[PDB]
């Protein structure tokens, strides 16, 4: 019953050879989860070091030293390539896993991962790629986003075999190196971020199902602002229609809105965009609808002990039916969750306990939720003289005490958008630990997080272990 | 009922809670509405593609295969505690090699231009790793962010308060006359409120509520103990009447009628390439932008009267299917109406060949005979104009404008050739002869004085120093660097391409028009002097350099013969200040990149090709180059021409000496304390926009110009003058669109193009009437600088009335 409020804890780690000797400064900068398996189906995940691909498959087990995690392929980029991000796709013939490798050269390899094989290369950037996103909408469609101030939509469609590269971001809206890029879930949508402190939004056409000599390009972002943070942006994305975005020297995650953005409405064309005629305007919007604001924040995660670190990337987890779940690894050996469905369920704790207050004046007994006890006996007890009111289990103390209260506020208390929302689970990593990357298995069940050090951090939660097996 | 400081500033804290309620409202709104939308996952697989693949750790019981070590551990409870010290195991390594090496490096995505383009001053607010200190820039961010905020509640609120006198309006009123609006505030802004708003407040307890409900929310909301504080003053200045005031996105007895309704057109219209919003000007600090217009060169007055003046010193067809008043002759009349045929007669002006009532009459849907009553009923009376005598003037011992002709002296007497140091002035206008003493600057302004050339009010006639063109002409080929005919090409001499209308025998009228750029036979004789204008560049092919670690070079694709014109060097055009901005915002050290041509040094204009540019933006250095850069005076624009200095065949990779053409200005500054193919070569060769390799033999790539981004821009430059009503942003951006696609530098041009216009948008301009009589106030502009023909005006006459008559329908 208390299943769905559940929150992953360690399970197992393992320390990848060091592959960029010096014989401790290699890193895994990635991990992400394959997407397109049927559901159900072992979740297999690749952290991708420097110079290596590990794909591994995690397996729940019933026996606690029993190893979850066992690696199917490693895959050693035999170039002169360095490397910190992936992604993955699929072959539009055969439907095999295409695993997609970009670095410091400026390429994208898109491996055949089951076969050990290279399937081709995507050339074109002009300085080194550091991120790279797949469209929710078409597994074939790529987007890199690299030193070279551009974003490059990539195609593996057959029909743009010989000319792949469907469609270039560029113009002005950005003057310095990418370190982020995503999509919306419509496929349509583009957000771009990195050493400027500029985020950009970009409405991408449709493309057509056929050969294109040269990509469409696009010269002006629809909603751009350098404005919603202060110092370099090295991670974007969305939360449905929401944005959550990071920045260096904040030790925040900031989830905020642009005003009048909404993917229920028609996707604006090219030339409806906004261009810079003001020069000191350092946020616009095609989106708007006294001076309205084009952007709201929301709410910051509390995200302490990043330091100057940067290119550290959170992760969503964000499933029909389940709950959503932000996770984030700092530069001081900890690890972070928040479940989004807690902030509702203690404003709903809150409203009914101070409505009980008022109406029977004080006497308003607490009872725990989860229990065989639900509003109905916890009223039998008493009668109608006093208030009954549930409180979620996961509410803990330290009436209730002011430190109480306090400490529930800071986890779960939306009222400021300026507040720090502190995590509500916060796990220590053995040893000095940075983390680059989060990646979350379909089911939620298992949560990957990889950093420096070639090492990765395995939490479960709903595990199926029983009861020792040394 | 009666309120003090401290009664407001309570019930305000008390208003104020309500902030953070909603705040929490919102965002769970917002966060359970996400999660009602969570997107079903897609593209699944029918089976698990990884489910035949086993653990490929090794075991005790992998030959010549490379191996990486993995190490595990597992964890349990609520600390995660290890279970042991954790295991290793060997794993075989698949290493897969790529196929395909990276293209040269680049930064930003290079778009070709036709031509330079403009750009604005930016600022600099970020740095790799003039400023604005961090701490404020943090600072306001907060402050705006928090105004933003309690903005919407102030009107809200001072309902609920209903205090005499305490009204947004009110409130603006008060603000504006505390001292504060001094050091906020500059004159003719004040004007501009109180028009709006005026300085009577209301009671004597009106103005002390007001007062005191300013004092009480600065009190609340501007504590200065807070980095997120917003004084009531930074809320009202949001608001949608007094934020105009504040943007200075501003273009601007029966003659100041006219004035007044052509000053649009006399202050927006370019001179050289007849658009509002244009690649010419000069751009300001503050990028306040100062247009090539008439108004640079006094506006409408100056060169109407010398219309008039040309009209009454010549002394001495078919007519409108509009019910003619020349056959015929004699519903009441707007304002409108009636001002569209005040300034069409004053700027038609002492004509012979051409009557305001005819088109008039149809850009007012009126019959002719109508407009002619109507302008016998209001009598108009131009202004008499004096019979200007020019007074006369000794000829230049170095320049001959009759003979078109230097001689002698001329290279010391004059820096009309020396584009490196000029410094560019509005060209005269002023009465009397171009002198010292009549305060000409093309006599005067410079150490030298300089020819007077086409946009001068001067006359030929007139003025010793006025241009004329070249005399050159010859069946054969014409106006060359070292002609062998008797005499020399003066637009040669002067560094200039010939001018299509004063260079009358070389054919400058007809090569000089893009329309003829590829007849080989025409361009093969004539004037060889316009090849800028003409806007043919020989065939280049994008590659990796011959030199080491140079990245991209260029790579001739035909065969080029030393003399013939090979490209031009296009870019942003910038300031000096810009310049430097730019060289910090990229990143320093002398392995830096630069695109930065000079192109005036004194004047201090540079072309940018770092992101908009052309092929020519990749052609490396050689101090023994195959081609040579030239600063060529092009119809009133300076523009950069590259010329082969050698015999080169194609697959041969173009250079230059770029000896001081690319400085570093911020080292300078510390210290002032038979088809196109692609050809066989031994580099890679790409394709411009996608990077793709080319392949010997095949056609080499030629992609149309993609403009559809600066047309947008341009179209929003005008969108945002607060100084213009809808009608004329309407007309003024069609008239823009249409014309900045013809690229036009020389009036030679224009009647074709502008009878274009009125043909393409013909139904257009009939269909609302806003359309016609904006129409006819440009019309009436480029009649007064008289530079659209009397002939083009008669057939627009027809072509209105005939598209109106099919709108009968
Ligand atoms: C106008 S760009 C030429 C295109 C450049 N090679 C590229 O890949 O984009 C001029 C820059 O190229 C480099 N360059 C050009 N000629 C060179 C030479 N002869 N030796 C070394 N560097 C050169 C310098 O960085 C210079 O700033
Ligand atoms: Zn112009
Ligand atoms: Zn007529
Ligand atoms: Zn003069
Ligand atoms: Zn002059
Ligand atoms: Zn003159
Ligand atoms: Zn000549
Ligand atoms: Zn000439
Ligand atoms: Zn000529």
């Amino acid at each position: 019953d208390s299943a769905e409020w559940e929150l992953p804890r360690l399970r197992t780690s393992f320390i990848f050879q060091d592959d960029y000797k010096s014989q401790d400064l290699a890193e895994f900068f990635d991990v992400k989860f394959y997407p397109y398996s049927p559901p159900g189906a072992p979740p297999v995940f690749a952290a991708t070091s420097k110079k290596h691909a590990v794909i591994c498959r995690l397996t729940q087990t019933t026996d606690k030293d029993a190893n979850p995690c066992e690696i199917i392929q490693l895959i050693r980029d035999d170039g002169n390539e360095a490397n910190c991000a992936s992604c993955w796709s699929k072959d539009p013939i055969t439907d095999q896993p295409l695993l997609c490798i970009a670095g410091n050269e400026g390429n994208v390899k898109v491996y055949n991962v089951t076969e050990g094989k290279l399937y081709r290369t995507l050339v074109g950037h002009g300085g080194g790629i550091n991120d790279l996103a797949t469209s929710p909408a078409n597994p074939y469609i790529i987007a890199s986003a690299s030193d070279d101030t551009t974003i490059r939509i990539w195609s593996l469609a057959p029909e743009h075999e010989k000319q792949p590269c469907v469609c270039i971001l560029g113009g002005e809206g950005h003057s310095y190196d990418l370190l982020s890029v995503a999509f919306h879930d419509n496929g349509r949508y583009v957000l771009s971020a990195g050493h400027d402190q500029v985020i950009n939004l970009w409405a991408l056409p449709e493309f057509p199902n056929e050969h294109m000599e040269i990509p469409i390009v696009i010269y002006y972002p629809h909603f751009s602002s350098s404005e919603i943070h202060n110092n370099l942006v090295d991670c974007v994305a969305f939360y449905g229609d929401l944005i959550l975005s990071r920045a260096c020297h904040e030790d925040t995650i900031v989830l905020w809105r642009i005003e009048g953005f909404s993917s229920d409405d028609p996707i604006p064309g090219p030339l409806d965009a906004p261009t810079p005629t003001d020069m000191t305007k350092q946020t616009r919007s095609y989106f708007t609808p006294s001076r309205p604001a084009m952007f709201t924040r929301l709410a910051q995660f509390h995200t302490p002990d990043c330091g100057v670190q940067f290119f550290m990337r959170f992760r969503m987890y964000h499933v029909p039916g389940k709950h959503p779940i932000l996770a984030f690894a700092n530069a001081k050996s900890k690890t972070f969750f928040w479940d989004l469905a807690r902030f509702g369920e203690y404003a709903r704790f809150m409203a009914d306990l101070k409505e009980a207050q008022q109406s029977y004046n004080g006497r308003v007994v607490v009872v725990d939720q989860g229990q065989g006890i639900s509003l109905a006996q916890a009223q039998q007890v008493h009668g109608p003289g006093v208030g009954v009111v549930m409180k979620p289990a996961w509410l803990v103390p330290k009436g209730f005490s002011r430190e109480t209260l306090q400490a529930w506020a800071d986890m779960y208390d939306l009222s400021n958008p300026v507040g720090l929302i502190k995590a509500h689970r916060s796990l220590a990593i053995d040893g000095a630990f940075v983390g680059r990357q989060v990646g979350w298995s379909p089911e939620g069940e298992w949560c990957v997080v990889v950093g420096n050090g070639n090492r990765a951090l395995i939490y479960q939660r709903w595990g199926k272990e029983r009861g020792l097996g040394s | 009922t009666e309120w003090t400081v401290d009664k407001i500033a309570s019930a305000l804290s008390v208003l104020a809670e309500e902030v953070p309620q909603n705040h929490s409202r919102l965002v769970n709104f917002l966060l359970e509405e996400t999660e009602k939308r969570a997107p079903q996952p897609r593209h699944l697989s029918k089976t698990d593609p990884f489910a035949h693949m086993k653990s490929k750790a090794i075991d005790a019981n992998p030959e010549g295969v490379p191996t990486m070590d993995v190490k595990f551990k597992q964890h349990s409870g609520e600390y995660g505690k290890s279970r042991n010290s954790g295991r290793r195991f060997q794993y075989p390594v698949v290493c897969i090699k790529p196929d395909r090496e990276p293209v040269p490096p680049y930064r930003f995505h290079h778009a070709e231009i036709r031509k330079n383009i403009l750009a604005l001053n930016s600022q600099l607010n970020f740095v790799p790793h003039k400023i604005q200190p961090r701490s404020q820039k943090i600072a306001k961010r907060a402050q705006a962010e928090y105004a933003a905020t309690l903005a919407p509640y102030l009107e809200p609120w001072l309902r609920k308060l209903n205090i005499e006198g305490c009204t947004k309006s009110n409130l603006i009123r008060f603000m504006a006359s505390q001292p504060e609006s001094d050091d906020s505030m500059t004159p003719q802004q004040k004007s501009n409120l109180l028009d709006t708003y005026s300085d009577d407040m209301g009671s004597p307890q009106a103005v002390r509520n007001a007062s005191m409900f300013t004092e009480a929310w600065d009190r609340v909301f501007n504590d200065q103990s807070k980095l997120r504080r917003v004084a009531l003053r930074d809320i009202l200045m949001l608001d949608k009447n007094v934020e105009p005031i504040f943007d200075n996105k501003r273009a601007k007895a029966l003659m100041q009628k006219v004035i007044d309704a052509l000053g649009s057109y006399t202050t927006l219209g370019c001179l050289i390439c007849f658009s509002h919003d244009c690649e010419h000007g000069e751009i300001e600090r503050d990028n306040q932008k100062r247009c090539f217009s008439l108004e640079e060169i006094g506006g409408l007055m100056p060169s109407l009267r010398r219309k008039w003046a040309a009209q009454i010193e010549q002394r001495q067809h078919p007519p409108c299917r509009n019910e003619c008043y020349r056959i015929h002759g004699t519903p009441p009349w707007s304002e409108n109406e009636v001002g569209t045929l005040e300034w069409m007669f004053a700027t038609i002006g002492y004509s012979q060949t051409l009557r305001p009532e005819c088109f008039v009459g149809a850009i007012l849907g009126r019959p002719c005979w109508d407009v002619h009553r109507k302008l016998q009923e209001l009598d108009l009376r131009l202004p008499p104009v004096e019979p200007r005598t020019i007074p006369k003037q000794k000829s230049l011992p170095w320049y001959d404008r009759r003979k078109k002709q230097l001689m002698s002296d001329w290279a010391d007497a004059t820096i009309t050739h020396e584009h490196a140091v000029r410094e560019l002035f509005a060209p005269c206008h002023h009465d009397g002869p171009c002198t010292a003493a009549n305060g000409c600057p093309c006599a005067s302004a410079g150490t030298h004085p300089v020819l007077c050339e086409r946009f001068c009010l001067c006359t030929a006639e007139e003025c010793p120093l006025k241009f004329t063109g070249c005399a050159c002409h010859s069946s054969g080929k014409t106006c060359l660097q070292r002609q062998r005919e008797g005499r020399p090409c003066i637009c040669v001499q002067l560094n200039r391409e010939c001018d299509p209308t004063l260079c009358k025998g070389c054919g400058a009228r007809e090569r000089a028009d893009p329309e003829n750029a590829y007849d080989e036979v025409l361009h093969s004789t004539g004037c060889q002097n316009v090849a800028l204008q003409r806007g043919a560049a020989k065939a280049v092919v994008l590659g990796k350099s011959q030199l080491e670690a140079c990245g991209y070079g260029l790579f001739a694709a035909e065969d080029i013969e030393e003399g013939e014109f090979v490209i031009e060097y296009t870019g942003e055009l910038i300031s000096h200040d810009e310049g430097v901005r730019r060289e910090h915002r990229r990143g320093d050290e002398e392995n830096k990149v630069s695109y930065l041509f000079t192109l005036l040094e004194q004047e201090g204009i540079w072309v940018d090709a770092a992101i908009y540019g052309n092929l020519s933006r990749y052609i490396n250095h050689a101090t023994d180059g195959n081609i040579m850069p030239k600063i060529m005076y092009v119809n009133h624009e300076w523009r950069i021409k590259f010329t082969a200095i050698k015999d080169i065949k194609a697959g041969e990779e173009l250079f230059f000496n770029y000896g001081d053409n690319f400085p570093n200005l911020t080292k300078k500054l510390v210290e002032r304390n038979r088809p196109l193919l692609v050809p066989k070569t031994t580099q890679p060769l790409f394709d411009p926009l996608s990077k793709v390799q080319l392949l010997p033999g095949q056609p080499l790539p030629q992609h149309p110009i993609d403009d559809s981004w600066l047309l947008l821009k341009h179209r929003d430059n005008l969108q945002d003058f607060i100084d213009l009503r809808p009608e004329e942003k309407e007309f003024l951006q069609e008239w823009d669109a249409f014309i900045l696609r013809r690229h036009i530098s020389s009036e030679q041009y224009l009647p074709r193009y502008f009878l274009r216009f009125v043909r393409e948008k013909a139904d257009w301009l009939v269909s609302k009437r806003s359309r016609g009589e904006e129409f006819s106030k440009l019309v009436a502009t480029l009649l007064a600088r008289r530079v659209l023909p009397e002939r083009v005006v008669i057939e627009a006459t027809q072509v209105l009335n005939d598209a109106r008559g099919r709108l009968r329908e």
